[PDB]
């Protein structure tokens, strides 16, 4: 006659016989803004681990912030070994792993690249991005799971983002599919990407409703449906209803 | 001399140092003379430890709050591997200073002794031969000429009257003369003898000479 | 660099050991006497002459600064000296002459272990000089400790009351380890055999805190041998040969952290040999 | 804790609570034949987004499939029917197919996880877990009915791996609330094997003998051995360490807590699969967490 199950964000629910329904709220806050606020690429290994090392400081993870310290000062330096702590790092990446932080192991695989991606297998790579990526889009963190994606290591986990992802759009006035490089048509020789609200050619984004057939820079249909309500290029849809 | 043929050095051991009531800047400061002397991979260690033994690291007592560094494998891990590699090496030097630093941070039941057993970055199950190795550093360091040195490093070892002059009580350092019986406090006689050299009560004795045999 | 020391004596030089704390050295030679030097700052100064053997002067053994400036020396003369200084001066300090044969080597325990000097003779006879304060000296003789003759001793280090071993190498083509008993009698506890002559240099190697003991054991034929007990309670020594010479191997000496070999053979040469981490010891000189 | 109530408005008792993927709405289904969606708002109130009426008998599991599918529940219910509810926007849920194939009552439904593609895993009280899928993830409307397993006891609860990694075969535990007075395993272990593409029972517990009322595959999230929660009269943590043909574990208990001294009726894992929460016929909920020695130990004691 019970019910119970945690959520994403620690809360808990608990419905048991009397039947009530209560929802025993707290958790993961750590992790958001770990994951936020880690940079993993465009910047030398030494910037990037003084960089994580002051972020886990900074939310108390004082273990994590040292582990960065360690690996900047391992790999960033009569002199020890050159592969003298490549178990020890295999070990801290399987430790952090094995205890649910797949999140520090992740982004220590991916700033340290190629150092220890060849001592790490594959599947095991795999599983951690895998389960990263999963716990980063259960709190809807789409820019830093799609980062990951971009900057793994694995071929596989960097082919998950292209799969199915390619827009074939055509020109409305000649009915025929477009270059997919293009931004003027084959046939009509007309510039079919023009924005319908400063007719100007959009080279870039274009945001397109599905409903009137109409769009143009992301930015100025975005000012637009924020003014109006109505298509700005005025063919009597409501695109965005109220 | 041979003393590129050995893993110590006697530079090395007059410019490191031993404070354990701060060990983060007796690590920089140990990595900095390893610089001077020109061991990387001591530098490299030295940086290693000031990073691994920073006081904010300190395990909880309870077990159940969070994961000892020892655990960590940048804890006993780290420690045990550097030092199966300078006993490859056969460093006694560096075996002892990380034995002394890594030791000076550590400064139901049965689940509560285990765990003091496991937040230690040195194992307790091998603290004799870590005690070994500050003891033949020691001994080392005393035939190299630095017995303040050598007393410094062996205080890591886990296994170990009224002044003549001012008249006050005399319960620290004394010196007391053999010949007459007469002294006090170690510095006022240090000022008295270095001028006069009778005893400082007027009894006579000659306590310089017949005292310092 | 190198600090060159002109002997003066009158004979062959047969042993030169500096001080524990590397000022002084000490050399003595078959003309009956002992020179003590000063070699500080690279300089020669006699500070002594020490002649009081009927016979030559085979080896010379320095004692810890812990019990003063002590030192040992051996000779054919059946007699043992030891010279002690005191107000600046060298002096005759104590006399032993408890052997009726050439006494070959003398090597002092380790500090820990007291003020004990151990003499081995050419007839078999090893004695303890055990030293317990007022100036009087107490001998445990270990009689018949080889059947022709005992040529060298070497203590073992304070490892952990306190077990006191050393090795003797005879003229009976073997080594023997020693270690005292509860009540203090000295029991011959295994025998090394590997050596096909007379082994002329035993050395134990000391002490880093590594559990493993080392012993390098020169012979007359020419074999020096690494004697590695890497497990303590098994008490197994394997010998690895470190390498075959041409001529008589005369004594072997190892470093401070016992790396490093001294080999010095009958072939006037002088080699030195370091373990490589493929566990064979290569000659580094 | 904070301990917040919820005017569920259910006219029986609510037999099964389910989160969604995201946290952010959960899906309540009692004995009144109503499954009922709440979605809570920056205000933090849940608010009963829908409310229908679903099958004929009481409905025991309400569970959520990932999103990349679309809003989609799966509720089995005492008339021998598994119903998979899509969501269409007003807020709409439509019945998209019916799975009928059990002759008996349906005690629990499992979507499998989201590699697998859109599997749904039932298990009836006639001891026959069926494994179904979807081919065309866009017509929910098909299902084909791929395995169905005998458990030869009245099957009661049932938990995928959650393990996302390529060397981790797939695997459902069974469990059984049967009480016969013999002593038989009430826990059975199912891989799947890539050879034979057949589910093959790799693994059973033969120490839990008492009624298992729910089992719960703890979140792999990065380890290599799988852990398995177990609700019985007491609590059970077993750990599933694979070896170096079905795979063959080393299975070890590492908990049993009789903390509720009653029988313990829900088991569920936390996101990161190092809390596990237990609900008895006491009406506690109890977090169990493990610590760095793997002594498992009580973390807090939660009242309705
Ligand atoms: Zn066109
Ligand atoms: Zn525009
Ligand atoms: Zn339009
Ligand atoms: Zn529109
Ligand atoms: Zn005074
Ligand atoms: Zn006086
Ligand atoms: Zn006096």
């Amino acid at each position: 006659p019970e019910g119970l199950c945690y959520g994403l964000f620690g809360d808990l629910a608990f419905a048991a016989k009397e039947s009530a329904l209560s929802v025993f709220e707290t958790g993961m806050r750590w992790f958001v803004d770990t994951a936020e606020r880690y940079a993993l690429a465009g910047r030398p290994l030494a910037e990037l681990c003084d960089h994580n090392a002051k972020v886990a400081r900074e939310l108390g993870r004082n273990q994590v912030a040292q582990t960065w310290t360690m690996l900047r000062i391992i790999y960033c330096s009569s002199r020890l070994p050159p592969d003298f702590f490549g178990v020890l790092v295999r070990d801290m990446l399987h430790f952090y792993a094995e205890q649910g932080d797949v999140q520090m192991a992740v982004s220590v695989l991916i700033v340290l690249g190629e150092r220890v991606r060849k001592d790490i297998d594959e599947q095991t790579q795999e599983h951690w991005y895998t389960s990263y990526i999963d716990l980063l889009q259960r709190f809807r963190l789409w820019n830093v799971s799609n980062e990951v994606v971009k900057l793994s290591t694995s071929r596989a986990v960097s082919c998950l983002n292209q799969a199915s992802t390619t827009l074939h759009v055509n020109c409305s006035h000649c009915k025929r599919p477009m270059s997919s490089r293009g931004w003027v048509c084959d046939r009509c020789h007309r510039c079919a990407s023009m924005c319908a609200v400063c007719h100007h050619v959009v080279k870039g984004l274009f945001v397109w409703c599905q409903g009137c057939s109409h769009g143009g820079h992301l930015q100025h249909i975005m000012k637009w449906l924020e003014g109006s309500s109505h298509c700005p290029a005025g063919c009597g849809h409501l695109c965005e209803y109220s | 001399d041979i003393a590129c043929l050995l893993p110590v050095h006697k530079s090395l051991g007059e410019l490191y140092i031993l404070n354990v009531n701060d060990i983060q800047e007796t690590c920089q400061k140990n990595a900095a003379s390893a610089l001077l002397v020109g061991r990387k991979d001591l530098v490299q260690v030295w940086s290693l430890a000031t990073v691994a033994t920073d006081l904010c690291l300190g395990p909880k007592s309870d077990p159940d709050l969070e994961t000892p560094w020892a655990r960590h494998p940048f804890g006993r891990q780290l420690l045990e591997s550097l030092l199966a590699h300078y006993c490859r090496l056969r460093d006694v030097q560096t075996l002892a200073m990380l034995c002394s630093v890594f030791e000076a941070q550590s400064r139901r039941e049965r689940e509560r002794d285990q765990h003091d057993k496991n937040k230690r970055l040195l194992d307790p199950a091998n603290t004799q031969q870590f005690d070994d190795f500050k003891k033949c550093y020691g001994e080392i360091l005393y035939r190299w000429g630095l017995r303040e040195k050598r007393a410094e490093v062996l205080k890591f070892v886990s296994c170990p009257f009224q002044c003549a002059i001012c008249h006050v009580a005399v319960r620290g350092s004394s010196n007391f003369c053999l010949t007459c019986g007469h002294g006090g406090h170690t510095s006022h006689m240090m000022e008295w003898f270095r001028t006069q050299e009778v005893c400082p009560t007027g009894c006579g004795c000659h306590c310089l000479l017949e005292s310092t045999f | 660099v190198i600090n060159t020391v002109d002997t003066s004596h009158e004979d062959m030089i047969h042993d030169a050991q500096m001080d524990y704390y590397g000022t002084r050295l000490a050399t003595c030679s078959s003309d009956r006497s002992v020179k003590i030097f000063d070699v500080r700052n690279g300089g020669q100064i006699l500070i002594a002459d020490l002649r009081g053997h009927e016979g030559p002067v085979w080896q010379v053994a320095w004692a810890h600064p812990m019990y003063g400036n002590i030192l040992a020396s051996c000779s054919y003369d059946r007699k043992v000296i030891i010279w002690r200084e005191e107000n600046g001066t060298w002096e005759k300090s104590h006399e032993h002459a408890g052997h009726d044969s050439s006494v070959n080597s003398v090597c002092w325990a380790p500090h820990d272990y007291g003020l004990i000097l151990a003499c081995g003779s050419s007839d078999g006879a090893i004695s303890l000089l055990t030293y317990t304060g007022e100036g009087q000296w107490e001998v445990k003789k270990i009689n018949n400790a080889h059947t022709i003759g005992c040529n060298a001793v070497s203590w073992a280090p304070a490892v952990v009351n306190y077990i006191k071993r050393f090795a003797s190498g005879g003229c009976d083509n073997l080594i023997k380890l020693w270690k005292e008993e509860e009540d203090g009698q000295w029991k011959e506890e295994q025998k090394l055999e590997a050596h096909s002559d007379w082994v002329r240099d035993v050395a134990w190697a000391p002490s880093i805190g590594l559990p493993t003991s080392t012993i390098a054991s020169c012979s007359q034929d020419g074999r020096v041998f690494i004697w590695t007990c890497d497990d303590a309670s098994s008490n197994t020594w394997s010998p690895k040969l470190l390498h075959k010479f041409n001529d008589v191997v005369w004594h072997v000496s190892w470093s401070i952290t016992a790396n490093i070999l001294a080999v010095s053979g009958g072939d006037n040469k002088v080699t030195l040999w370091k373990e490589s981490v493929d566990g064979q010891w290569v000659c580094i000189s | 804790f904070v301990a917040r109530s919820i005017a569920a408005d259910h006219k029986d008792l609510i037999h099964d609570v389910s989160f969604d993927f995201h946290g952010r709405r959960m899906a309540t289904c009692s004995s009144d034949q109503s499954v009922k969606v709440w979605d809570k708002s920056e205000s933090g109130d849940w608010h009963c987004t829908a409310s229908w009426k679903t099958h004929s008998g009481s409905v025991w599991r309400v569970t959520w499939a990932h999103p990349e599918f679309g809003q989609v529940l799966a509720s089995c219910s005492f008339d021998r029917t598994a119903a998979v509810w899509e969501e269409i926007v007003q807020s709409h849920w439509v019945k998209r197919t019916t799975l009928v194939d059990s002759r008996t009552s349906v005690t629990d439904v499992k979507f499998a996880p989201k590699h697998m593609g859109l599997m749904l895993a039932t298990c009836s009280a006639d001891g026959i877990v069926r494994i179904y899928e979807a081919p065309d993830v866009m017509n929910l409307s098909q299902w084909s009915l791929q395995h169905e397993i005998s458990c030869k006891l009245s099957c009661s609860c049932i938990s995928w791996n959650p393990s996302s990694s390529r060397a981790h075969s797939p695997m459902i535990a069974v469990g059984s609330d049967d009480s016969s007075p013999n002593a038989m395993a009430k826990v059975q272990i199912f891989e799947y094997n890539e050879n034979t593409r057949k589910y093959a029972k790799a693994e059973t517990l033969m120490t839990v003998t008492d009624p298992v009322h729910d089992i719960a595959f703890a979140p792999n999230l990065g380890r290599s051995f799988h852990i398995l929660a177990i609700a019985t009269k007491d609590v059970r943590i077993f750990t599933l360490k694979p070896v170096r043909g079905p795979t063959k574990f080393e299975i070890h208990i590492v908990a049993q807590f009789d903390n509720h001294n009653s029988q313990v009726w829900r088991v569920s894992w936390n996101i990161t699969g190092t809390v596990l929460a237990s609900s008895g016929d006491d009406g506690c909920v109890r977090l169990w967490k493990a610590n760095y020695m793997d002594n498992w130990k009580c973390t807090g004691i939660l009242k309705g």
